[PDB]
């Protein structure tokens, strides 16, 4: 069991870290995350259902990606406070739980499980980081409230707290909306997205990597479990796409622009929800976690506290492979062939049109074309003349990370018939 | 094939003076030029004396490549190649000590070849290779001494004002295709035996054909280009004004006689513009 | 005349560009940094999504 | 066979990007040229060398390739044009690799036997296009780039809505062109799909209000203008209409057709008209291209096998002499230093029969019979007059403007008063001249052989608009 590995490592490391040096604890959390991940790969196509806990294809893929985000984020954070790894383990397990049940209340517990330690991880103790933590926490707790009242109304309109319960009339709908509020907030869909820019700009960069990838992943995994209605789906989409890209235009800072980018991207991902294909969504999030993870690793190698866009410029001269991998990431996030990001976007759009949501789809496509403004403004900016810019040219660790994960992108752009065959049930 | 010889001779010849040309001493390009014109006049008049000649070959589908040498064509061929020949041999003299001997006579052979392609043609598009070709060769020759701004604009005006009429040629050419679907002067004549069809439209086609002729033979309103064609060397003016070019203006009417003879309205306008 | 006209056409397309720029920095101006504002826009939003479905 | 020919510039280009040097990639463009030419003189019918492989199946997406009469002609055209660009070059910052990459991308673009792969290549080719624009020249590189890129993509991404609808609303199993055609859309579905194809194809044609990206693009590329030639080979709009937009949603094409003929016509006239005012070879050639595409699109839009064949042919052959004029503009740029037409007047007598080469090209452009432009222009006229005579005439108030800009520019660049002097012709530039003029003369004198394969496609995809 993956849950077993995560539980064991977390509880153990809590007290073991008193007897272990911080670095040794990093080795620990790394090994544990890796073992959870490996356990996942070895049971690919097991479906293991326990109590409310249920590991199927969705749980597998989305916790694979989430664990990948935990792994990468832990890699970069040598800073010695063993809790600043522990909490990442806590969050990781929590995200797994979130992706692994249809039980509304366990889901709530999982949401708190992952989002409580993140409020703490927003602390590089920077005055701006504290602001981020505060916003994230207040808005978070309110969203929590809405999700809970939604669960109580779900249990209202049906005898269960489990999603998959048959479902009434009005009260059922009201319940689903009240759930979509909290879940949507957690995936940064409009109009529940406000926290994202402030939190991404405010939090320490590697932490932000962890958020924008793992959190979003688990969030969408949990969204697949909801019976999300066409109307609400349309609203969330249109708003998230528009606000995402358009606001992203006005951004002069890197991290914040990437936050807005993530809002638009959540918008695109929600299209898969129209059919709730999950094979599409899985693929899309594979490409997204890869490219975003890359982008944030690169943005880490510049500055943790904050990065202006000018800093990106000249990156190629400094490190050729980070320049190239960053460009590739920008193109895959653009959804431009032949890159995996294009296949993800296509696979979501495909479900939108299959569902027959045409106006929404087109809108998404138009503003997606708009998004080519800012994705290029980074990837190209790689080749510009360097402004005096901070750069710590990374360990073999991070260079091979960004490079490999980057190569994976166009690897799956050429051959999506590699990974796509089974992002499904595992066959 | 031999009929095509008459055209190819002042071209296989022309190309040598452009490709090489300066590789030769300065009685020579005139001798080659006039020699090919000599044995175009000659070895085309043999064909005329043999009764006539033909050529039909591969081109765009439905619009074949046809040269007809009959009496009306032979007459023009003899005028063009004969008078042209004399003017060539003269040009050997009047052009002397002038660099671009090769340029001059290459352009001359080009001109002759184009004019022959014009008169020896059984389909309007090949005739059009003729028209645009002769206009082009006129342009090259009018602006022969190119180092002059005036003697460049001269040729510019030539190949523009002429193209105004060439446009009419094209239009009428398309009308006589939507209508009949042959675009070959012979079968376009043989299909115009009978009641005709849409005589108003046919009149339009003939009228645009005429508005084509106007430019090439410098009739009004396109009169204005010809006086400025004086710019090039004198024997160029001789060829353009007498043995070639403007002759095609009349010749097009003469071939398209089957078309104009059934047009009371249009022929009237043609005669009036002629007199004016 | 038509050349400079065409220049004006391209200019107008750029105008659309600036329209998206304007709208964009208008939507990004919605985030003041004030948490109370975020809460207001939030509750408002929830009311909106809820208003759409049933 | 086909995939080899599509990949050959791609690998050679890739071997060039990192590997270097130029020559090994120039003989790469030569190898692609000889291969594509060999491919032109061989194939019997429409299928030719088929290719089918799974890509995303379950999505309906397959790697599908093959050579119509059309595809073969374009493989020849493109291979030739790019090869000429390669041996002439004088760019050769070793991004001739980017050039070959874009070549392979375009070759795939025309060999594409299924819709989604076509889309893939259509957008993928944008990558080299945008790169060699950014990192290889121009003061206004960035604005030209974001304009070009945003334009093509704002047209493009909503086409994806249509390419999906093309298959989904028709109940077609896969994205294969044949299958998609075997399942017709109904009205107000065919309307929308055709429209979605049509914005992306008109903007990439380009048609009148949608052409504004074209002049900035052609100015800011490297002054030699290899990227300009390839940009002109990326002008695949008309072809895209003919092969894809029209047959898949003809019911809609019927409604749009008047407007399309209109925009094509006035695009031709307008383009050639403002082409006069251009004070640099880049802008001039750009608007000239707008004119030509106006004509081509007019040819296709007419229905009429004649007009369609003419338009496709015109596109094909205009690739060569437009690309050639671009390259030559670059070659007199390199020896002078500016693409300004006015400065450095008389070049003839300083230069050899370079005047001859440039003039031959300009005459091909204005469409002098015996040169490549005229056959296509002419068949186009033939078909247009059938469709709408008045727009045929309006659009053909063009040849006047063409002679105008071409001869004005030629005179002021070559014919007038002697300047400083120049180089004569390079050993490469001679291959350029010879091969080029050979091509122009062959396609202008034997438009019979080229476009034989265009015939069946023309009349069949004309009867498509019939019963
Ligand atoms: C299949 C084989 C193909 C054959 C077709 C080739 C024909 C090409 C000829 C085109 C025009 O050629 C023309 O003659 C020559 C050739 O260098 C050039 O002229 C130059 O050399 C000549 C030679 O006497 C000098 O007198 C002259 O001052 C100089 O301008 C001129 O620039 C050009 O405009």
């Amino acid at each position: 069991m993956t849950l077993a590995i995560l539980a064991v490592f977390s509880v153990a490391l809590t007290l073991l870290g008193f007897v272990l040096p911080p670095q040794g604890v990093k080795r620990a959390t790394l090994l544990g995350l890796a073992l959870a991940l490996a356990s996942l790969l070895l049971t690919w196509g097991k479906p293991f259902a326990f109590g409310p806990y249920a590991v199927d294809g969705v749980s597998q893929v989305f916790t694979l990606l989430a664990l990948l985000g935990a792994l990468w984020t832990v890699g970069l954070v040598r800073s010695g406070r063993f809790e600043f790894y522990l909490l990442v383990l806590y969050a990781a397990l929590g995200m797994h739980l979130l992706a692994s049940t249809r039980h509304l209340l366990l889901m709530l517990v999982a949401l708190e499980a992952l989002s409580l330690p993140l409020y703490a991880l927003a602390t590089w103790r920077r005055g701006q980081g504290l602001e981020a933590a505060l916003k994230y926490f207040l808005l978070g707790a309110l969203a929590a409230a809405f999700f809970l009242y939604g669960a109580a109304l779900f249990y209202g309109a049906t005898g269960s707290l489990v999603l998959g319960a048959p479902g009434e009339g009005p009260l059922y709908a009201l319940a689903l909306g009240l759930l979509l509020v909290g879940l949507g907030f957690k995936a940064a869909l409009a109009p529940f997205h406000f926290w994202t820019p402030d939190v991404y700009q405010g939090s320490p960069t590697p932490v932000v990597l962890f958020m924008a990838t793992s959190v979003k992943a688990a969030a969408f995994a949990a969204l697949l479990r909801v019976a999300a209605p066409p109307e609400a789906l349309a609203l969330l989409v249109a708003l998230s796409v528009v606000v995402g890209n358009l606001a992203a235009l006005a951004q002069k800072e890197a991290k914040r622009l990437l936050a807005y980018s993530s809002i638009a991207h959540a918008g695109y991902m929600a299209l898969a929800l129209y059919t709730g294909n999950a094979q599409a969504l899985g693929f899309y999030l594979l490409t997204y976690v890869l490219a975003t993870g890359l982008a944030f690793a690169v943005l880490s190698q510049i500055s943790p506290d904050r990065v202006p866009l000018e800093a990106l410029r000249g990156l190629y001269r400094k490190d050729p492979l980070l320049g190239l991998a960053f460009l590739v990431a920008m193109l895959s996030l653009l959804g431009l062939p032949p890159l995996a990001g294009f296949w993800g976007k296509y696979l979501a759009f495909a479900e939108a049109a299959r569902a027959g949501a045409w106006g929404v789809l087109v809108l998404a496509l138009v503003t997606s074309a708009v998004s080519a403004y800012y994705y290029l403004g980074l990837g190209l900016a790689v080749f510009a003349r360097p402004e005096e810019t901070p750069f710590r040219p990374g360990p073999p660790w991070a260079r091979a990370a960004v490079v490999a994960a980057g190569v994976l992108l166009l690897a799956l752009g050429l051959l999506p018939g590699l990974v796509l065959p089974a992002l499904a049930a595992g066959g | 094939m031999a009929l095509l010889g008459t055209i190819l001779l002042p071209l296989l010849g022309f190309a040598l003076l452009g490709l090489f040309g300066k590789r030769m001493r300065e009685p020579l390009p005139g001798v080659l030029a006039s020699g090919l014109v000599l044995a175009s006049f000659l070895l085309g008049a043999g064909l005329l004396l043999s009764g006539g000649a033909r050529f039909q070959a591969e081109w765009l589908p439905g619009i074949p490549f046809s040269l007809l040498l009959d009496n009306l064509s032979g007459f023009m061929l003899l005028i063009v190649t004969g008078v042209g020949f004399l003017i060539h041999v003269y040009a050997i003299g009047y052009m002397g000590g002038d660099p671009g001997y090769s340029r001059f006579f290459a352009y001359f052979n080009l001109f002759i070849a184009m004019m022959l392609t014009l008169v020896l043609a059984d389909s309007y598009p090949v005739m059009f290779i003729g028209w645009e070709g002769v206009g082009l060769a006129s342009f090259l020759l009018i602006g022969f001494w190119y180092k002059n701004p005036q003697y460049a604009d001269s040729a510019r005006k030539a190949f523009i004002v002429n193209r105004i009429g060439d446009l009419g040629f094209m239009l009428g050419m398309a009308i006589l295709w939507a209508l009949y679907g042959t675009l070959s002067i012979s079968e376009l004549k043989e299909a115009m035996e009978g009641p005709l069809k849409n005589p108003d439209l046919l009149a339009l086609a003939g009228l645009l054909l005429f508005l084509g002729a106007v430019g090439k033979s410098a009739q009004i309103p396109l009169m204005v280009w010809l006086p400025d064609a004086m710019a090039g060397p004198t024997p160029v003016s001789a060829l353009i004004h007498a043995a070639t070019m403007v002759t095609a203006g009349v010749y097009l009417i003469a071939r398209s006689s089957f078309l104009y003879s059934v047009l009371p309205d249009v022929s009237y306008a043609i005669a009036v513009v002629g007199l004016l | 005349a038509l050349f400079y006209g065409d220049r004006g056409l391209l200019s107008g397309y750029f105008g659309l560009g600036g329209a998206a720029r304007s709208l964009g920095q208008g939507l990004a101006r919605l985030q003041t940094g004030y948490l109370r504002v975020y809460a207001l826009l939030f509750v408002l939003g929830a009311l909106l999504l809820l208003g759409v479905m049933r | 066979m086909v995939v080899l020919a599509v990949l050959l510039p791609v690998v050679f280009g890739a071997l060039l990007l990192l590997g270097l040097p130029r020559a090994l990639g120039v003989l790469g463009a030569g190898l692609s040229f000889l291969l594509n030419l060999y491919l032109f003189l061989t194939h019997p019918g429409g299928v030719a060398h088929a290719f089918q492989a799974p890509l995303l199946p379950g999505a309906g997406v397959y790697w599908a390739f093959g050579l119509d009469g059309l595809s073969a002609l374009f493989f020849l055209t493109i291979a030739l044009t790019v090869f000429l660009g390669a041996l002439v070059a004088r760019v050769e910052g070793r991004f001739l690799g980017l050039a070959l990459l874009m070549e392979g991308l375009l070759l795939g673009l025309f060999a594409a036997r299924d819709l989604l792969v076509f889309y893939v290549f259509f957008e993928a080719a944008l990558i080299p296009a945008l790169l060699m624009l950014y990192l290889y020249g121009g003061e206004g590189r960035t604005r030209a780039l974001y304009t070009f890129v945003l334009f093509t993509l704002v047209g493009s991404l909503p086409m994806l809505a249509a390419v999906l609808g093309a298959r989904l609303l028709s109940g077609s199993p896969t994205f294969l062109l044949e299958d998609l055609l075997a399942h017709p859309l109904q009205e107000e579905a065919a309307f929308w799909v055709f429209l979605g194809f049509a914005l992306a194809f008109a903007i990439k044609t380009p048609l009148f209000p949608l052409h504004a990206w074209l002049p900035p693009f052609h100015q800011e590329n490297h002054p030699s203008g290899l990227a300009d030639a390839l940009g002109t080979l990326y002008k695949v709009g008309v072809f895209a209409f003919f092969r894809f937009a029209i047959p898949l949603a003809p019911e809609g094409f019927a409604q749009a057709q008047g407007l399309l003929l209109f925009l094509a016509a006035l695009s031709a006239l307008y383009g050639a008209w403002v082409a006069f005012a251009a004070k640099d070879f880049k802008t001039l050639l750009a608007y000239a291209g707008l004119s030509h595409m106006g004509v081509a699109a007019l040819g296709v839009f007419s229905g009429t096998p004649e007009g369609a064949m003419g338009g496709l042919y015109l596109l094909a052959a205009s690739g060569v002499y437009t690309g050639g004029l671009f390259l030559l503009a670059g070659r007199l740029y390199e020896r002078t230093g500016t693409l300004e037409i006015g400065r450095y007047r008389g070049l003839a007598q300083s230069a050899p029969g370079l005047a001859a080469l440039a003039l031959i090209l300009f005459l091909a452009m204005v469409g002098l019979p015996g040169l490549s432009g005229f056959p296509g222009e002419f068949l186009t006229l033939l078909g247009a007059y059938k469709a709408s005579p008045w727009l045929a005439a309006l659009a053909f108030l063009s040849v006047i403007a063409s002679a105008a800009y071409a001869l004005t520019a030629f005179q002021k660049t070559f014919w007038e008063e002697g300047g400083s002097g120049v180089k004569d012709l390079a050993g490469a530039e001679w291959g350029f001249a010879l091969l080029s003029v050979l091509a122009l003369l062959l396609m202008g004198v034997f438009p019979g052989y080229f476009a034989r394969g265009l015939h069946p496609l023309a009349e069949a995809f004309a009867k498509l608009l019939g019963g």
